[PDB]
């Protein structure tokens, strides 16, 4: 019987890019995001723009 | 990894921008040449990042 699955939250490799609105966080922690209606999410992925 | 190789060709292209400018502008009158420097960079870990 099949359990559970289960994530990896092992730091990745930092890569570089080059351009403006780009952040990695070093160690544990997430970005606060919150949509046109009211939830509250917990992101890493960061690529911004305006 | 890719990363760092690709960093390295980029950063060699400006080094190469640079001195094309200095041998075009080795003929006029108010000129001051230019130069440029380099320096690595490291995340948290041990391996390096790139230049």
């Amino acid at each position: 019987k099949v359990a559970g699955i289960t994530q990896d939250f092992t730091d990745g490799t930092t890569t570089n890019t080059g351009r403006g609105l780009d952040v990695a966080i070093s160690q544990n922690g997430f970005f606060r995001l919150v949509d046109s209606n009211g939830s509250v999410f917990y992101s890493r992925n960061g690529q911004f723009k305006l | 990894s890719f990363s760092q190789a690709v960093s390295g060709l980029n950063a060699a292209a400006t080094n190469l921008d640079v001195i094309g400018n200095n041998i075009a502008n080795s003929a006029t009158y108010g000129f001051k040449s230019g130069t440029a420097s380099f320096a690595d960079m490291f995340a948290g870990s041990k391996v390096g990042l790139g230049v």
